[PDB]
């Protein structure tokens, strides 16, 4: 468990830094998000299983749910974004600095 | 004298895109 | 949108801080901010402009990394102490990413950058929503949990806040930055007194949001989205000048308006608490917003900028707003400073 | 109840009302081509509602008690002053441009705000979509400054894509010779004034740009004067238009409510003509300006919202 | 500060125990001024449509009023009853300590030696 | 004080509701009644000062100060109706509102019992002060000058906001009264010399301390007449009668603590009385004329001596209607040819031998001709200042050889020599401005005769 | 250049109204408007608030101050007691520090 | 007959004025009403008169 979980915490870490530190693709920062959320669902579930708390189980089930929301959100933005420019491209995104 | 009014010149100082 | 598809995405962006505010789970109040996050940005991109799709999208990224940072602050906490509310045994790098966390959520400085670009890519109403309905559920978190945060982090956001929001101001020709750099001002006193006093932290929601929605019915009303569109006002609605330009001076915090009030009170909470460096600090640069509202009071209601021809076809129409919503809201946020003491306690 | 998203949800729907002759009519054609009379009985036989082509005091007439104004509340442009001195430097040409482009879309609004509200169709005469055939032929004949031109079509681009266009377009071709003669015969002492290197650059624009462009989504009927001059043959061939292009074909009810939204409301339909371009043709100091505005609200029905104006005869005021 | 104190009832607007203290005057200077700030709403209303903005819906003005004082009254009695409550808990915690809010026994002027700064 | 404010407050109503034709024959009369029940208090035969409520006071510093504020209204809505002349009636009743609103917050600003009420009203005059200037100034100048009037302002207020809170936080109370009977010295820490200057700088700004007074000859020469003479006569001695509430709490710091001020004030009172001789504006002129003579009241009021503050308490009155006359006199010539160029109209005695009496008679107040009030409160401040050091009297006795040559100098300059005579529109004095003169110069004259009613606390 | 009236004409106040007293251009309101500034701020104002300052008794006690300085001076001269001593308070009440 | 188009402000609304006039009778009808019983809960608890 001690191991495992700071692993796991390791895990999110790098996938937040995934996420904050752009290239180009907007798809490929999507994929992060999915990082971070798998990372924190076997860490509620491990926790929920090693603590023998099974009251808890329904929990990191709605984790995947809203983050399937999420990601479909992010899917659908992404086809905006693509018919507007032709590409995903993060840098086309500047038309709001004025 | 008229009072001064704002002119063209005047106005066109707010309209760039920052101050 | 059709009214099926309004009925409900309207019911969801209403639902979730209603979640969050009433939730005893770290899960639900979650919960509702994601409600939030997917509900709103149909309405952002509702218009379908590269603007707006830059804004929905930018909204989006943001959002979304700050709620992985607050779930991961709530699993860490049930690891920690097998349950699911902060308490005064959690660990303090837990809140401390909270805090962070829900501050990139406000659009507090140094996390502000997103907010006035996303202001500026949407709607005038879809931006009254952003800085008002959607402050209140992470704000309703942070009161929840206001004696475990640290006063060291809380101060330096809301300095920083203060300064960017000052200085962001000042740059503006545009009316939906100028009150995205208002909102980040006046989140900065908000969350200043929060650890100390969360009660002034409502107060000065409050007055802001009773503030902020009549000003954005007041550029709605001609859809002004520049200083030179606003300053036609005195041609196109000249009724609206005088209730402008007490919003203006009440939002800078000039007494005896009602917008001195938040500013006054947490002051004097600050210093009941040996803050006195940074209310000095606080103080003293907010003075710099009301020169930005005194050089937009000046284009709009105290001088006459130049018209144009096509502005007389206006005059012979007839306007059917302001709703009776802005006269209330535009009296209470200026005038009620002599029931001060009905206000705070 | 003001027509809303309530009125709209509790039955008033605008694809009930849509019938055969729930159409957009525009006639257009050079000056003194007989569109007036050909659009009055293609509405007449039709059953349709004729507009008269919008002029300087369209506003005036379409509000307050409809009688024409002063001109300095009407634009403060003259079209005898065009004619007997295009080139003024007070910016009349430009001025007046740009004050009928605003009421031409001022009267589309009102005619399909009419059309989608009871679903009669209308009859106009030009309107926005061939407004800039003018603007054209003052550029050419360096009337206007290109600055101006620049001007014009940015408000064009703000406001024309918010519309659906005309179900049918119907162009009446008379050449520059017989298009003199008739303003000679006309007797219009200023009128006469018009060059003929004027009404070319009208008809080089009518067709090299407009009817290129809108063939490609409405109905295009263009006819002789001679075919014209039998409004029953041109009536004819509307009744056998098929409609089978534009964007007219893709519309349904929520469209069609948020289009009616927009064109009841007539100061959301001017907002983009008012935009603070300085333009000194089109720019009023404040000085002129605030003199005009402050007699416009002393205008008898005017200083007061209507309903509000006892001078007037307005009752009941204390409980409206 | 005291919303989690002893006998706290959730989202209550007007607790029981309220009835005790003295009710508003009808009167009181605080809810004419409520009032009078209704009557403003109802004239600023009345110019931002470009109505008369004393004649036009004296109607709409006479509800923009009572709306004011109605609201007015029942918020200045919970805002009596919040400040009530303050001083109950304030004075009855001073009893609960004694030991930390003694009486100090205050000199006269005869015996304490301010310091004199001449002013030349 | 409430049957003097609520009869005030009337004036916004009746503004309001009065046909257009009887508005200012309205406000005007009810004006100057509201001046007549000032009086009342100075009916004062005791030394206990009027106490008539927890909010509401009135002593022998606040009830001079009280009755000017209401004198003033009445002949500030006379010198504005000429200029407004053009306005659409509804601009005419909102100046008129903006007048009445600063009559309203004065009278309540010196009769506030309590500090933080002090500085709210304090704070409130801005607001209308900076919309009579901006939105009837004439020159482009006048948005400047709004900002430079406004910021200078806020920036000490700021300040003096916290020292306030700190002082509350720590007393319990900002009533006066109670502060004055419990004060205990201060121990002279660094803290406490902050804390001393967070009292004094916005006064300081306000009076204006020679070095931040750049925003006072800005705002006069861009404000129209009625914001001048209110500017004048009462804005700048809220500032004065400030310093005099608040010094109370300060000693003994204000002994080593005021140095810097006198010395900026009487070398400073010289600077800008030299700027009088070389100045082209007249209405800079006067302007300057101001900051020269408020120099004087800070110095005294600096010293805290019972000649000092006797001295100061005269001289704010006298040169409140002193200097309020001098731009009501520039603003006629002004209302004629429309420059503030001193030198352009000149030999005026010939053709306005009347106002030249109105003009001779205020510059011989400006220059403290005895037994005027100007002279007695400038001769007990240097009987005080020469008590505190016996070489002050070198910087006075220079200051009042200058003020004795600009005072002369405007006069010669603009009514003696030649008729600038290709001025045909040189119109007769009107009766409202030869009226205008008299309720000046009236009051000058009565309380020449009867000094005991303005000598302040000490005295 | 834009549209912008010319700015207008110098006026001469007296060539309609030669008996303006420079309140206003109605002639009878112009008189009215005289006749209260000089009736209220002068027959009213000037006048009885004068009057009333006047008569206003002993203000700031200075009448029975005089009038209680010659009763103690007398007093204090018949009995031989000081005209006016050092102390203010009997050094019998106060009670210096031991040091 | 003045305006060209007929105002939407032409007659009252009479249904609006009937509920306004209702609602601000019935609020002060309830407002004078429990003020009164206020008072007398207040004099029952304190033992006054
Ligand atoms: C407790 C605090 C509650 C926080 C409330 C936050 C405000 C949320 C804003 C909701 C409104 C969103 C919007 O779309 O604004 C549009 C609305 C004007 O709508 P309108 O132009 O009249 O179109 C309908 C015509 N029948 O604009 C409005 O009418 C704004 C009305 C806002 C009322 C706010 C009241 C604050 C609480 C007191
Ligand atoms: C509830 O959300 O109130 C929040 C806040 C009070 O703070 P707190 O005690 O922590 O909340 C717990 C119970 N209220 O509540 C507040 O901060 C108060 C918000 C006030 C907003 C002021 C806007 C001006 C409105 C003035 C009219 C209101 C009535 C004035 C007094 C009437 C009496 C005459
Ligand atoms: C432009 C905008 C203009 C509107 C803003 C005006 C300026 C605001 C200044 C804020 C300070 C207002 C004064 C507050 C202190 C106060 O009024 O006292 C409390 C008052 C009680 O009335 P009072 O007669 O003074 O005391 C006897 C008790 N009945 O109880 C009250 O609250 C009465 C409220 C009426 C005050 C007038
Ligand atoms: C039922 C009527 C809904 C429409 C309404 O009255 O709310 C105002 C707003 C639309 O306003 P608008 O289109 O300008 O015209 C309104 C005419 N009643 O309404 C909207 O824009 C949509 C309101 C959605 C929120 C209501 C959801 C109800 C859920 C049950
Ligand atoms: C700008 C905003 C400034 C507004 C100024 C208006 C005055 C302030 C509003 C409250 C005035 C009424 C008042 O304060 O007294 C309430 C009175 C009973 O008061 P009481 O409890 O007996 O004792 C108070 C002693 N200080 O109860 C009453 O009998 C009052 C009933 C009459 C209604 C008040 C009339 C006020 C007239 C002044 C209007 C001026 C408006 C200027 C704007
Ligand atoms: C020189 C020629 C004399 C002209 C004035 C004669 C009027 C008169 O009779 O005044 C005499 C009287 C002196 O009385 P007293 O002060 O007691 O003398 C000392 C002891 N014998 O003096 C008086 O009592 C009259 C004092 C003048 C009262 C002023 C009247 C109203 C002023 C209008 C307000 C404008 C002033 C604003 C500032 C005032 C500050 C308080
Ligand atoms: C503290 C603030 C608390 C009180 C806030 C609410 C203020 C009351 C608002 C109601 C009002 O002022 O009147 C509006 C309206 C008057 O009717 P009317 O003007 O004719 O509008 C009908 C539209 N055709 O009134 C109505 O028509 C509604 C009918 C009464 C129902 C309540
Ligand atoms: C906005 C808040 C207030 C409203 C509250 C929400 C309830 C609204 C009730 C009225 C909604 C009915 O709205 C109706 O929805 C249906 C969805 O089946 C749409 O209709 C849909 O299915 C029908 C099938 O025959 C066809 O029209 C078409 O295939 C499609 O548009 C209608 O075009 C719309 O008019
Ligand atoms: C108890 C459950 C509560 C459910 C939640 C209640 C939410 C209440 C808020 C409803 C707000 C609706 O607000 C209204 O929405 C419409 C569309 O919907 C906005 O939008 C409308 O106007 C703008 C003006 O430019 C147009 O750009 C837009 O295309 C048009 O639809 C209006 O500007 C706003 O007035
Ligand atoms: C603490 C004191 C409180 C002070 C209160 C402040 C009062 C408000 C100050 C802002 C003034 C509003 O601004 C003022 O608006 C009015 C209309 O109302 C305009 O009024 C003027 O112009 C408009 C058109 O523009 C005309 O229709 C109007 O008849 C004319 O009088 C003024 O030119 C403008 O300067
Ligand atoms: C600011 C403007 C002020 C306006 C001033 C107007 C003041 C008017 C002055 C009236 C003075 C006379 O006032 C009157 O004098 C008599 C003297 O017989 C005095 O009267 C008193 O003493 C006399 C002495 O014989 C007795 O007889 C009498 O019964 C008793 O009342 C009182 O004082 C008053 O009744
Ligand atoms: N400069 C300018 N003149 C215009 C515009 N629209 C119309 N006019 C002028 C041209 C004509 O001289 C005058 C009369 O309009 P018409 O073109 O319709 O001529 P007429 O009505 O006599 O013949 P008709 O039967 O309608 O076809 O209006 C315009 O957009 N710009
Ligand atoms: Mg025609």
């Amino acid at each position: 468990m001690p191991s495992t979980f700071f692993n796991l915490t390791m895990a999110f870490s790098l996938s937040l830094l995934g996420t904050l530190m752009f290239r180009s693709h907007l798809m490929s920062t999507l994929l992060c998000l999915e990082g971070m959320v798998l990372s924190l669902f076997i860490m509620t579930s491990v926790t929920s299983l090693n603590s023998n708390s099974m009251s808890s189980m329904p929990i990191p089930i709605t984790i995947l749910v809203f983050a399937a929301c999420e990601a479909a959100v992010g899917l659908a933005l992404l086809v905006k974004v693509s018919n507007t420019y032709g590409t995903d491209y993060v840098q086309n995104l500047n038309l709001l600095q004025c | 004298a008229r009072q001064w009014q704002p002119d063209i010149e005047w106005a066109e100082q707010f309209s760039g895109a920052v101050m | 949108m059709n009214p099926i598809t309004l009925a409900i995405i309207y019911f969801t962006i209403f639902l979730g801080p209603v979640i969050t505010m009433s939730s005893t789970n770290l899960m639900l109040m979650w919960v509702g901010l994601e409600f939030s996050l997917l509900a709103i940005i149909p309405m952002l991109i509702n218009k379908k402009n590269p603007r707006s799709t830059e804004a929905a999208t930018k909204y989006f990224v943001t959002q979304a990394t700050a709620s992985m940072i607050i779930l991961l602050a709530i699993v860490l906490n049930y690891k920690q102490l097998g349950t699911w509310m902060f308490q005064q045994q959690t660990n303090g790098l837990i809140l401390n990413m909270t805090l962070m966390a829900l501050s990139m959520k406000l659009g507090l400085a140094p996390f502000h950058f997103w907010l006035p670009e996303v202001t500026q890519g949407i709607p005038l109403h879809m931006g009254l929503i952003l800085l008002t309905w959607q402050k209140i559920a992470p704000l309703s978190i942070l009161i929840q949990i206001y004696p475990l945060l640290n006063s060291t982090i809380i101060l330096m956001l809301a300095i920083t806040s203060i300064f960017m929001g000052a200085w962001g101001g000042l740059n503006q020709t545009q009316m939906r930055k100028i009150m995205a750099y208002s909102s980040i001002a006046h989140m900065g006193w908000m969350l200043a007194i929060l650890p100390y006093n969360p009660s002034l932290t409502l107060l000065n929601l409050m007055i802001y949001i009773i503030l902020t929605a009549p000003m954005f019915m007041a550029l709605m009303l001609n859809n002004s989205m520049t200083i030179n569109s606003i300053s036609l006002l005195w041609n196109k609605t000249p009724a609206m000048l005088t209730m402008i330009s007490l919003m203006l001076l009440s939002l800078g915090g000039l007494p005896p308006l009602t917008g001195f009030l938040p500013k006054w009170i947490i002051i004097t909470e600050l210093m009941k608490n040996n803050c006195l460096i940074m209310a000095t600090l606080m103080a003293m640069m907010a003075l710099l917003n009301l020169f930005f509202y005194t050089r937009l009071i000046y284009s709009t209601s105290l001088t006459m900028f130049p018209t144009n021809n096509n502005s007389k076809m206006m005059t012979h129409q007839t306007k059917t707003k302001p709703n009776l919503m802005f006269s209330t809201l535009a009296i209470m946020s200026t005038m009620t400073l002599p029931l001060a003491p009905q206000l705070i306690t | 109840l003001r027509y809303g998203l309530l009125a709209a949800i509790l039955g008033d729907k605008t694809t009930k009302k849509l019938h055969e002759y729930s159409r957009v009519i525009t006639v257009d054609g050079n000056i003194c081509s007989g569109k007036n009379k050909l659009a009055k009985e293609i509405a007449q036989q039709l059953g349709m509602k004729h507009y008269p082509e919008a002029g300087i005091q369209y506003s005036s007439t379409t509000t307050g008690d409809g009688r024409p104004l002063d001109i300095e509340f009407s634009g403060s442009c003259s079209l005898e002053k065009f004619y007997d001195d295009p080139k003024s430097n007070d910016g009349n040409s430009y001025r007046l441009q740009s004050w009928l482009y605003a009421s031409r879309l001022l009267q589309y609004a009102d005619a399909l705000e009419h059309l989608l509200s009871t679903g009669q169709g209308v009859v106009l005469e030009r309107s926005i979509y061939s407004d800039f055939v003018f603007l054209e032929a003052m550029y050419n004949q360096g009337y206007i400054r290109k600055q101006c031109v620049d001007h014009y079509n940015e408000i064009k681009r703000l406001t024309l894509p918010e519309y659906l266009p005309p179900h049918a377009v119907i162009y009446i071709d008379v050449p520059v010779p017989e298009v003199q003669s008739r303003i000679q015969k006309k007797g219009d002492p200023h009128e006469m004034k018009v060059t003929s290197a004027y009404l070319q650059d009208i008809e080089n624009a009518y067709k090299k740009t407009f009817l290129p462009k809108m063939s490609e989504m409405c109905e295009v009927l263009v006819y002789d004067s001679w075919e014209a001059e039998d409004p029953t043959k041109v009536v004819e061939d509307i009744e056998y238009l098929k409609y089978n292009k534009g964007p007219w074909l893709k519309q349904d009810d929520w469209t069609f409510h948020y289009l009616r939204m927009l064109v009841q409301d007539k100061t959301e339909v001017l907002n983009y003509t008012t935009i603070p371009v300085y333009l000194p043709e089109i720019t009023i100091g404040a000085h002129q300006g605030s003199r005009i505005y402050n007699s416009f609200r002393e205008l008898p029905g005017r200083k007061y919202a209507p309903g509000y104006n006892a001078e007037v005869g307005d009752k009941w005021i204390w409980l409206k | 500060m005291m919303n989690g104190r002893p006998g706290h009832e959730p989202l209550k607007f007007l607790p029981d125990e309220a009835r005790s203290l003295p009710p508003p005057k009808l009167n009181d200077p605080r809810l004419v001024y409520m009032g009078l700030l209704g009557y403003c709403t109802g004239l600023m209303d009345n110019m931002l449509r470009m109505r008369p903005v004393m004649r036009a819906g004296l109607h709409r003005q006479l509800l923009f009023v009572t709306s004011f004082v109605f609201a007015g009254y029942f918020y200045l009695k919970r805002q009596n009853y919040l400040y009530a409550v303050k001083d109950h808990d304030m004075f009855g915690y001073i009893k609960l300590h004694p030991e930390d809010f003694p009486e100090k026994e205050k000199k006269t002027y005869a015996e304490i030696l301010e310091p004199f700064h001449p002013v030349r | 004080m409430l049957k003097i404010i609520l009869p005030s407050l009337m004036l916004l109503p009746l503004t309001w509701l009065s046909s257009p034709k009887k508005t200012w024959t309205n406000v005007t009369s009810y004006s100057f009644l509201i001046s007549l029940t000032s009086l009342t208090l100075l009916w004062q035969t005791d030394e206990n000062y009027k106490n008539f409520s927890n909010m509401f006071s009135s002593d022998p510093l606040s009830t001079p100060l009280i009755i000017l504020t209401a004198w003033l209204l009445p002949l500030m809505l006379m010198a504005s109706q000429n200029h407004l002349k053009k306005d659409n009636n509804v601009l005419q009743k909102l100046y008129i509102s903006m007048l009445i609103s600063l009559q309203i917050l004065l009278i309540m600003t010196f009769s506030a019992t309590e500090l933080i009420m002090f500085y709210i009203l304090f704070e409130a005059t801005l607001i209308p002060t900076l919309i009579i200037i901006t939105r009837w100034g004439n020159q482009t100048e006048r948005l400047n000058a709004g900002i430079y009037f406004l910021f200078y302002t806020l920036i000490g207020s700021i300040p003096l906001l916290i020292a306030l809170i700190l002082i509350q936080n720590h007393v319990g109370t900002l009533n006066l009264m109670i502060l004055s009977f419990t004060t205990h010295t201060l121990d002279a820490s660094w803290s406490n010399n902050l804390l001393w200057l967070a009292c004094m700088m916005a006064f300081l700004i306000k009076m204006p301390l020679y070095g931040v007074h750049l925003w006072l000859p800005k705002a006069h020469v861009e404000a129209p007449i009625a914001g001048s003479m209110i500017l004048a006569a009462i804005l700048l001695k809220l500032g004065s009668y400030g310093m005099i509430r608040i010094s109370i709490i300060l000693d003994p710091l204000t002994k080593y603590m005021a140095y810097p001020f006198i010395l900026l004030s009487l070398w400073g009172m010289i600077m800008t009385s030299s700027i009088c001789l070389r100045q082209t504006d007249l209405k800079s002129l006067i302007a300057y004329s101001s900051v020269s003579h408020m120099a004087l009241v800070i110095a005294s009021i600096m010293i805290q001596t019972p000649w000092s503050f006797m001295g100061a308490t005269m001289l704010m009155i006298a040169h409140g209607l002193t200097s309020s006359l001098l731009f009501c006199l520039a603003n006629s010539n002004y209302e004629r040819i429309h420059s503030r160029t001193m030198i352009m109209a000149r030999g005026l005695q010939m053709v306005f031998p009347l106002m030249a009496t109105w003009w001779l008679m205020a510059s011989l107040a400006n220059l403290a001709l005895p037994p005027s009030i100007n002279l007695m409160g400038e001769l007990f401040i240097t009987m005080s200042l020469f008590s505190w050091s016996n070489f002050t009297i070198i910087l006075m006795g220079i200051n009042i050889i200058i003020t004795g040559m600009y005072s002369m100098y405007m006069i010669i300059t603009t009514q003696r020599g030649k008729l600038t005579n290709h001025m045909i529109n040189l119109q007769p004095s009107h009766t409202r401005e030869l009226t205008l003169m008299a309720l000046h110069m009236i009051p000058l004259i009565l309380l020449t005769t009867s000094p005991k009613l303005i000598t302040g606390l000490t005295m | 250049q834009w549209q912008e009236d010319p700015e207008p004409e110098d006026e001469n106040v007296y060539a309609k109204n030669p008996d303006f007293h420079g309140y206003d251009s109605d002639p009878v309101v112009d008189v009215w408007n005289m006749r209260a500034v000089f009736f209220f701020g002068f027959s009213i104002v000037l006048v009885f608030g004068t009057t009333f300052v006047a008569y206003v008794p002993d203000y700031r006690m200075q009448e029975w101050a005089r009038r209680e300085a010659e009763r103690l001076v007398k007093y204090r001269e018949v009995n031989g007691l000081p005209i006016m001593e050092s102390n203010y308070f009997d050094p019998s009440k106060i009670q210096l520090p031991e040091d | 007959k003045f305006y060209v188009r007929e105002p939407v402000n032409a007659k009252p609304n009479w249904l609006a004025v009937g509920l306004s006039v209702g609602a601000s009778v019935f609020m002060w009808i309830y407002l004078i009403q429990t003020h009164n019983e206020d008072v007398l809960e207040y004099k029952r608890r304190n033992g006054l008169e």
